[PDB]
């Protein structure tokens, strides 16, 4: 349940003690070494021509954040505040008021992007698969603020992104 | 697709040249990529 | 000998590197915190708290989230009897004022009563 | 996998290996992108009967620390433990 | 030429982790775990769920203690890819950097498929892991096991047997068996010296009891036995891997206590129980029992510890964070001794140094 | 009420390392001027060596003036070694801070605090 | 259906618009103020009310675990439909 | 005196004739689990969830109504005690709907509390629920009733506290409905304080209604002052902004009620 | 209580035990408690005259030989007069075993620095000087590990706020990093989690 | 049977394992002795070293000696008996067999607070 690395002994017979002499004179390692870097100048690279082509991802990616809708077009999201709750980074921010029907629906939805570790947490303690965290990772921005999404863009990317979220839960939700 | 390709090779896009306005002949950008092929080309799924 | 007879109030306000406007300026409340009328546990209503009072909180221009410029806001601590929060207090040199524990009073719980020949606590359903 | 035999024959020379064996570029031996749909099993608590949550209960089965010595003979001196055992040296690659 | 005295000088990466842990709940701290030791993500989630487990007095289930080993052992082959790598790269051989992170690639897309995130999954949790391997992993974990026998062969022919990586390591940063047990070296940094011991053998955690690997063991205590011991730690990692892919067991993945660990979401949209325990999972989290653990696992750098004080509540009191490098950068000021300025980088090479968890 | 001592024994061996650490960084000052090449001079160097001495001149405590000349060895020992940089050195100088107002009135017209 | 306030400027579905004097309409000066156009309000009440042969229908909104608990709504106010709490889906007992 | 001697999980502790066995577990600080009692109420008994062992005794007594005799040693931790709370908080969630997210009283719901604490972590009901209608009583008290679990504090403190005799069990059996059998309109002036004696969200605030959660509000202790009666109040605040007034309780003013002028 | 419960070593439970009163009886003029958890770990809860003693006693001793000081942590509880609880984590590669050793003080009162006999202790005495105020005396070189150079106040104390006091930018008039008051753009927004009812009987404190 | 090395860096091999054994156990005894005979630690370091030095005085082989006194090489068990020697030096001034110095404060180590 041990191994000793390094606890050769070597040989001290003339023929090891020659071999260790023309590994000392010729250079026999660093014509290993050579051999094993010209071995890798004629492989393939393993170099994908990004924009091009892409890496691969697993549907389980969590990236952009996007606020889905049912298939009738009414929003997901009722205001129960868990995603904020168990946001661990404390990037959600709600406020809520019954809107002119009744219902418990959101009047702020913020996503501090630039808090938030991208973690999903809020995505598995959504009961009603509102927020999700979709595939999207190519969002970088040139100004500080356009990183703070509040409930209007988050309904932009999930109408933007709905056709690929929706397939991505089907793909993973019974691992869920 | 080119499937003798290695893993990451064998699904790529020749992006247009104008999209929404912009002449994207010299300014392809990765998210010019629509939301119906950002599962194929990135592999989330094997049906295009 | 070894221990040395220091007869003077303890007072470690220039250790904690707290500013003077913090320490000053602040109005601890040492209390019992009251129960939630939305629940009836009372673990909440255990052990005693030191907050301070509550500074400005203003709109943030670009979101319209709440900013603050106090520190002490959050602070919220927890002791286990009060004379431990009143020498918490007395030790950082901040201001406090100290509210009793307020306990309920022991009922008299009769089911009983609630079927009584000549008295109003019959109940008119059950 | 596309190399050509005088290069694969040149490369597994100049490596000392065969390298055609072990590619560490990927092909069509990984598993599909898309796959089945699941059926995951279920814990053992799924039982309709005999299981009440009090008899499975782990947290409430954690007790205070027990208080061995608080300040409110020719006995055998003890250690912690038993003394470590002494590893064997490895049967499959000693390097001896 | 000599090196005098070297006085490192830390906390420029310090982000006040340990008090940040003490105002979020014990699922909101786990993701703080991935973000110390950043290239031993779920090792440091092991540690962590492995010290809430123990005060909870709960078990993770069989399969979710052989994933835990299986991504513990991916994990342990991520570290030791970097510790070598970043180690020749700094002494200037640059080349098995960009072989090896073909490799550390292909293990940032096996944590991409099972958690979604390539490195800060928060996918091992108190309770088991947060979902289960997605169907097709394990044959392409089988796919890279099976060939990465021959990256660590052509790393080591490129560095071990070279004489010029061996005149840059072989006098060069010893260190004695009781000065190593003295100044809290952990792992490799003790092994390297001669003592055996190791976390996974003497006290062993989850199901590591039940695999089958060996320990290597320096015999001078230098940069170049440590070096071996890496890359022989590489060699039993995969030995493990072997060993976790042929004895993976079915079953749940979550301790089945939902309390402690969320239920399924099928089954939260259609019970009563399962709504209100997810419900109060994701908001105030479960109540640890009082008492304090300290609660350590072999990382890969050494003995990641985790001292996790509760007081009762869904929140810790103290949870204080134990990690090797600490130590390790401690005693690089012995280390140095009577060596020069271009041995210094070698030695702060083979303490594999990440500051995340050195200054937390 | 026997506690144990630091350093000092009662306030006058205290007394004797203030003085001793007041001696240090008024020699220190000339030095920190020039090695970091501030824009201040010595003189309102040294001032500002003597305000913050004469911040934590009302402590009677022998504990608490022993872990000030302890606190303020340090901060020595990180300004003689360059530990510091010129920002560090430059924060006892709160020079891109508005002045608070003092009077009652001001302070009614400008906010809620006390 | 988005509506615009005298000063040119676009109404969310919150009801949130700047007023004229206020100065941080400044930040879409040159650039856009990015509201949605598909209001939940005006297409949950495009949906037809569902008219069901039971007393106290179930909803989970479609989907099975995709969509959101199950709920169990009473239909025996014959003025008023029964409304999902979640979907906004609405039923009417058809006796 | 004549205080008896009971036994508390076997800890001696001297109560007054007359005390009930959950008083009795009060007095060594250990509260038992209840939905019915309320300590300013009379009391019912028609929950089931003080269900406390005596031993040497072959049947739960229900602790909130039973007076306790000498000698009894009260088990609060033992099995069939912990047997008695985990059926009985399955019989409450069987019809309960799944309405936590929705339901302004998640985070501060008993039932969810004690669901948490006492009761089993998953469901053996495979039937379908009840769903009662939602009754108008008011401006003030939203009214979801499938949410009731009724427990009679509607009832108990409109007769007896609010003085009104308006409120009512209506049906029999699970068909059984707490309202006012017609569209009443139960405007008291102490109309708001169901909404706080409500174990479950069957009564929430209607202004209150859906605006805030519980556990991210900062609680202030205050003073009414909309009357000189000086009710000690909790304003609750979220983010700097008045989410709604609650009352504390002071057993010389405002006993733990508050008007709906100041709620 | 099969699957879902931890499984219980009674044997660690009654070895931890006799070695914490083979401790405790050893050394009676600084052990104050002994006390075993549930989950078996080893606490030795001394007199703080007796930092060297002990730890110089389990570093050395035949039954003991816990050489390797793996974690030193303090732990600040406000509601004690002596408000530090600096724990000593050890481990033992003879025995196979962990005992933690634990003391206290409060702000003012110096603990004895365990240089002598862990070197280990060089740093984490110095972190908890940095992190709590804990004076160390007889230490070599005792000053800040983990805070900026001029940083004022200790901040793992419980009463040092989340945020400090002081939040840092770059100022272009000065030409310098500046130190300014802090204002948070969005509070920290404080959650009150704790449940009403009690959770575990077994830990119920008795009342006044 | 000359031992070429011990395993452990910077632990030389000792050429005479036995005798140095017994020398440093008649050592530990005769500093020992100094403590009074009510002391725990003087009972229980007399009982562990007379164990220990029967083990050595009874087996004349050097590799059974070292699998029955059970403390890994002899170097280490050498290292440990000088360990032993320099505490009971060390335990001689520090006099810890005498009471308690202080009690605690009635809620020092109370857990929840
Ligand atoms: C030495 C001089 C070069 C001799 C030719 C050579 O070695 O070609 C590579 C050729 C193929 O090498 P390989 O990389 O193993 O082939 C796999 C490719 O994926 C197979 O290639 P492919 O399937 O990708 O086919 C497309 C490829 C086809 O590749 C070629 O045409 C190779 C370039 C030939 C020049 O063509 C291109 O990609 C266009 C490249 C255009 C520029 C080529 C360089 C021009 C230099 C002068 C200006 O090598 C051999 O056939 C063996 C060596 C022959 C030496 C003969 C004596 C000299
Ligand atoms: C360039 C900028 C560098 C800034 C340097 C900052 C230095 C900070 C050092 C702070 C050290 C202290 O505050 S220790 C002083 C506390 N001493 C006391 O509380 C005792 C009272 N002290 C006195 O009365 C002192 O005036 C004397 C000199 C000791 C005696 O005066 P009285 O007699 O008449
Ligand atoms: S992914 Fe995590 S950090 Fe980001 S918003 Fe969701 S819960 Fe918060
Ligand atoms: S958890 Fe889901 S439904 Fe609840 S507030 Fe967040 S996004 Fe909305
Ligand atoms: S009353 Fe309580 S258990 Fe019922 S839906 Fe509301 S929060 Fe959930
Ligand atoms: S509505 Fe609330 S207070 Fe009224 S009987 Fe039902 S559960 Fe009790
Ligand atoms: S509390 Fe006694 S039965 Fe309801
Ligand atoms: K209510
Ligand atoms: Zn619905």
């Amino acid at each position: 349940t041990y191994k000793y690395v390094n606890l050769r002994e070597p040989s001290m017979d003339m023929k090891s003690v020659t071999d260790r002499a023309a590994q000392t004179l010729l250079w026999t390692e660093l014509i290993r070494g050579l051999g094993m870097t010209l071995s890798y100048l004629f492989r393939e690279p393993a170099t994908i021509n990004y924009p091009f082509e892409k890496g691969p991802l697993s549907p389980r990616f969590r990236g952009e954040h996007a606020l889905r809708r049912y298939p009738s077009g009414e929003e997901r999201c009722i205001a129960c505040k868990l995603c904020e709750a168990v946001c661990p980074a404390q990037a959600i921010t709600i406020e809520a008021e019954p809107r002119a029907d009744g219902s418990r629906r959101t009047t702020r939805y913020d996503i501090d992007m630039t808090k938030c570790i991208y973690c999903g947490f809020c995505q598995e303690a959504c009961p009603v698969d509102a927020i999700v965290e979709g595939p999207n990772f190519e969002f970088s921005t040139e100004t500080h603020e356009e990183l703070l999404y509040n409930k209007e863009k988050l309904l932009n990317n999930g109408d933007k992104w709905e056709a690929e979220i929706a397939a991505n839960i089907q793909a993973d939700y019974l691992y869920r | 697709e080119d499937n003798k390709q290695f893993f990451g090779r064998h699904r790529w896009v020749i992006y247009t040249t104008e999209m929404n306005g912009k002449n994207t002949f010299w300014d392809v950008d990765g998210s010019m990529v629509p939301p119906e092929w950002h599962r194929w080309l990135h592999c989330m799924t094997d049906d295009p | 000998t070894q221990l040395i007879t220091v007869d003077e109030k303890l007072d470690i306000t220039t250790l904690t590197g707290v500013p003077e406007e913090h320490i000053k300026t602040r109005k601890a409340r040492i209390f019992v915190p009251a129960r939630n009328n939305m629940q009836s546990g009372v673990n909440n209503t255990k052990k005693w708290k030191m907050e301070f009072d509550t500074r400005e909180r203003w709109e943030n221009p670009l979101m319209g989230w709440a900013s603050t410029a106090d520190p002490l806001s959050n602070l919220v601590l927890t002791f286990s009897t009060k004379e431990d929060a009143i020498a918490f207090a007395e030790k950082n040199g901040w201001s406090y004022d100290v509210e009793e524990r307020k306990v309920p009073k022991p009922k008299s719980k009769s089911y009983g009563a609630n079927f009584s020949w000549n008295k109003r606590t019959r109940v008119s359903t059950k | 996998a596309s190399a050509t035999r005088l290069i694969q024959g040149l490369r597994n020379w100049a490596s000392g290996r065969d390298l055609q064996a072990k590619l560490q570029l990927r092909y069509q031996e990984i598993s599909k992108r898309t796959q089945p749909p699941p059926k995951l099993p279920v814990g053992p608590s799924h039982r309709l009967s005999n299981n009440y949550y009090c008899a499975r209960d782990g947290r409430r089965e954690a007790m205070p620390p027990s208080i061995v010595m608080s300040s409110q003979s020719e006995k055998k001196a003890v250690s912690p433990a038993p003394p470590i055992k002494r590893w064997e040296l490895s049967q499959d690659e000693p390097y001896l | 030429e000599m090196v005098r005295k070297c006085d490192p000088h830390i906390g420029l990466l310090h982000r006040g982790t340990e008090k940040l842990i003490e105002y979020k709940t014990y699922l909101q701290a786990l993701p703080y775990f991935d973000r110390l030791d950043y290239v031993s993500m779920m090792c440091n989630e092991q540690a962590y769920s492995l010290a809430v487990e123990k005060l909870l007095n709960i078990q993770p289930p069989p399969r979710a203690q052989w994933i835990r080993v299986l991504f513990g052992e991916i994990t342990r082959l991520l570290n030791h890819i970097m510790a070598v790598t970043t180690h020749a790269l700094d002494i200037g051989a640059m080349t098995p950097f960009f072989w090896m992170f073909e490799e550390r690639e292909k293990m940032f897309e096996f944590y991409e498929r099972v958690s979604g995130a390539r490195m800060h999954a928060a996918y091992v949790r108190p309770g088991g892991v947060h979902q289960d391997l997605p169907l097709g992993l394990m044959d392409d974990i089988y796919e890279f096991s099976k060939n990465f026998s021959l990256r660590i062969d052509e790393l080591e022919e490129m560095l071990t047997n070279n004489r010029i990586w061996r005149n840059r390591t072989v006098d060069i940063g010893v260190v004695t068996a009781e000065d190593a047990l003295n100044y809290g070296f952990s792992g490799v940094m003790l092994r390297g010296s001669g003592i055996q011991w190791d976390l996974r053998k003497t006290q062993p955690y989850d199901v590591y009891d039940q695999v089958e690997f060996d320990v290597p063991i320096g015999s001078r205590g230098d940069c170049y036995d440590r070096y071996l011991c890496r890359v022989e730690e590489m060699r039993q990692s995969i030995r493990i891997i072997s060993q976790c892919l042929n004895k993976m067991p079915p079953g749940e993945i979550k301790v089945d206590d939902a309390k402690v660990s969320p239920p399924k979401r099928a089954e939260m949209k259609t019970s009563m129980e399962s709504l209100i325990h997810h419900f109060k999972l994701y908001t105030e989290g479960y109540q640890v029992p009082p008492g304090a653990t300290y609660t350590a696992i072999e990382a890969p750098k050494g003995e990641f510890g985790v001292y996790l004080v509760s007081d009762g509540s869904s929140r810790p009191y103290r949870c204080k964070i134990k990690a090797p490098g600490f130590a390790h950068l401690a005693g690089l000021d012995k280390m140095s001794k009577g060596h020069m300025l271009a041995d210094v980088v070698a030695i702060i090479g083979t303490q594999d140094i990440v500051f995340g968890e050195v200054d937390r | 009420t026997s506690v144990k001592p630091i350093f000092s024994r009662d306030m006058n061996e205290a007394k004797r390392r203030v003085r001793e650490l007041y001696r240090a960084w008024y020699r220190e000052v000339p030095n920190t001027v020039h090695l970091f090449q501030l824009d201040i001079s010595v003189k309102q160097g040294r001032d500002k060596v003597r305000e913050m001495f004469k911040k934590n001149a009302h402590v009677t405590d022998p504990r608490v003036v022993d872990l000030l000349v302890i606190k303020g060895k340090m901060e020595l020992e990180e300004t003689i070694n360059v530990w510091k940089q010129r920002t560090h050195v430059m924060r006892f100088f709160h020079e891109t801070e508005a002045p608070r107002p003092k009077d009652f009135l001001s302070k009614f017209y400008v906010g809620h605090d006390p | 259906g988005v509506r615009t306030s005298p000063t040119g400027e676009k109404v969310t579905h919150t009801g949130q618009v700047y007023d004229d004097e206020d100065y941080r309409r400044v930040r879409f000066v040159g650039r856009q103020k990015e509201v949605n156009e598909n209001f939940a309000i005006d297409l949950i009440a495009e949906q037809p009310v569902s008219q069901v042969g039971s007393r106290v229908i179930s909803c989970d909104g479609g989907g099975g675990a995709l969509g959101h608990p199950r709920v169990y709504i009473n239909l025996d106010k014959e003025t008023k439909t029964g409304t999902c709490g979640y979907c906004g889906l609405q039923f009417r007992q058809q006796h | 005196s004549n205080l008896i001697e009971v036994f508390v999980d076997g800890q001696s502790v001297m109560v007054e004739p007359g005390t009930t066995v959950l008083q009795a577990c009060e007095k060594v600080g250990m509260q038992i689990p209840r939905f019915c009692y309320h300590e300013r109420l009379s009391v019912a008994g028609n929950c089931r969830m003080c269900l406390v062992e005596i031993e040497k005794a072959p049947k739960v007594v229900a602790a909130c109504a039973m007076p306790v005799m000498k000698g009894w040693n009260i088990l609060t931790n033992s099995e069939k005690t912990k047997k008695a709370r985990e059926g009985v908080m399955e019989f409450l969630l069987a019809n309960h709907p799944l309405d936590c997210p929705i339901c302004d009283q998640g985070g501060e719901c008993d039932l969810q509390d004690q669901s948490m604490m006492f009761g089993s972590d998953r469901s053996r009901f495979l039937e379908g629920k009840r769903a009662v209608e939602d009754k108008n009583i008011g401006p003030l008290v939203k009214t979801i009733m499938t949410r009731c679990i009724q427990c009679t504090r509607c009832i108990r403190f409109a007769s007896e506290i609010a003085g009104v005799d308006d409120l009512g069990t209506t049906g029999r059996g699970n068909d059984m409905q707490v309202g006012t059998y017609i569209e009443k309109m139960f405007m008291s002036e102490l109309s708001g304080n169901i909404i706080d004696i409500c174990p479950v969200g069957a009564l929430t605030s209607k202004p209150y209604a859906f605006t805030a959660r519980p556990w991210e509000t900062r609680k202030t202790e205050s003073i009414d002052v909309m009357d000189a009666v000086g009710s000690n109040i909790v304003v609750s605040t979220r983010t700097g902004e008045v989410m709604r007034i609650l009352p504390r309780m002071h057993e010389d003013i405002n006993e733990e009620w508050i008007s709906d002028k100041t709620r | 209580t099969r699957p879902t419960v931890r499984p219980r070593n009674d044997v660690a439970h009654k070895q931890l035990s006799a070695f914490g009163e083979y401790v405790a009886e050893i050394l009676p003029k600084y052990v104050q408690q002994v006390q075993v958890s549930c989950f078996s770990e080893l606490e030795i809860c001394i007199h703080p005259d007796g930092v060297i003693p002990v730890l110089t006693f389990l570093r050395d001793h035949s039954n003991a030989q816990f050489k390797s000081l793996a974690d030193l942590t303090a732990v600040d509880i406000p509601t004690r007069q002596n408000r530090f609880e600096i724990v000593y984590n050890l481990l033992s590669l003879r025995f196979n075993s962990r005992i933690r050793v634990k003391t206290y003080t409060d702000e003012l009162t110096p603990v004895e620095s365990s240089v002598s006999v862990y070197k280990a202790a060089n740093w984490y005495e110095r972190e908890i000087w940095d992190m709590f105020g804990v004076f160390f005396a007889n230490h070599p070189d005792l000053r800040r590990i983990l805070t900026d150079y001029g940083f004022e106040g200790h901040p793992f104390r419980k009463d040092f706020p989340l945020s400090g006091y002081v939040e840092l930018r770059y100022d272009d008039e000065v030409k310098r990093v500046v130190a300014e008051p802090v204002e948070l753009a969005q509070e920290f927004r404080k959650f009150d989690l704790n449940s009403p009812w009690e959770a575990f009987p077994a830990y119920r404190q008795p009342p006044e | 049977l000359l031992k070429k090395t011990t395993g452990l860096v910077g632990l030389a091999v000792c050429e005479t394992p036995h005798e140095r054994l017994k020398i440093l156990y008649t050592k530990i005894l005769d500093v020992l002795g100094h403590i009074p005979k009510n002391a725990a630690y003087r009972k229980y370091t007399e009982q562990i070293t007379n164990e220990k030095l029967s083990i050595v005085k009874a087996e004349p082989d050097v590799k059974k000696l070292e699998e029955q006194l059970q403390g890994g090489q002899i170097e280490e068990v050498i290292l440990q008996a000088e360990n032993e020697l320099s505490l009971a030096r060390k335990m001689i001034q520090w006099k810890p067999w005498e009471p308690l110095v202080e009690e605690p404060p009635a809620s020092q180590w109370k857990w929840p607070i």
